[PDB]
């Protein structure tokens, strides 16, 4: 309903907050998973 | 130009924006005039006739 | 750049919204790889 809206991205300021921990848990769980 | 052309240079900004600014200054989120865009302006044009 | 600045340390509040959990999924980690 917005006229002249465009495309982007929005960052969720968590989503750094997250990539350096769910990865870090994701890590934290390639420490685990493997052996 | 809006509002700005009163104290200073004159800065160009599009009118169905500009008015965007206005309701935010009397107390109304922004949200309220592009999702009525249609609306405001039809009745703003009858009252002016 | 600032002139007057002075050293302390901010509190940011997502740290104890993840340091507790840090605090609890470490926690689950320490309780997943310790068995
Ligand atoms: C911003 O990006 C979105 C996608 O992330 C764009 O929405 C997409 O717009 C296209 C229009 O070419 C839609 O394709 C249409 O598909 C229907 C079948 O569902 C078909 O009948 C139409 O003829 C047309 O091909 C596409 O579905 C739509 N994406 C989604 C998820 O619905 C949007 O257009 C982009 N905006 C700008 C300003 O570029
Ligand atoms: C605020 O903290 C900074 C960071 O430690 C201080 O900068 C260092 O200060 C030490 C002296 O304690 C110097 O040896 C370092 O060379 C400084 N580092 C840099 C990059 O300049 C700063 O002095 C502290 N200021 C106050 C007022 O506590
Ligand atoms: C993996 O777990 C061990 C203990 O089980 C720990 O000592 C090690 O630091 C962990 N790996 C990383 C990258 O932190
Ligand atoms: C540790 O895990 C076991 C099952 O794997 C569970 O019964 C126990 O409550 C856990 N301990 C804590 C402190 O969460």
């Amino acid at each position: 309903v917005v006229i002249g809206i465009v495309n982007n991205t929005v960052y969720d300021p968590l989503q750094p907050e997250l990539d350096s921990f769910k990865e870090e848990l994701d890590k934290y769980f390639k420490n685990h998973t493997s052996p | 130009s809006g509002w700005t052309f009163g104290a200073g240079a004159a800065l160009q900004i599009p009118f169905a924006m500009q008015m965007a600014y206005r309701f935010n200054g009397i107390g109304v989120t922004q949200n309220v005039l592009y999702e009525n865009q249609k609306l405001i302006a039809n009745q703003f044009n009858s009252a002016i006739g």
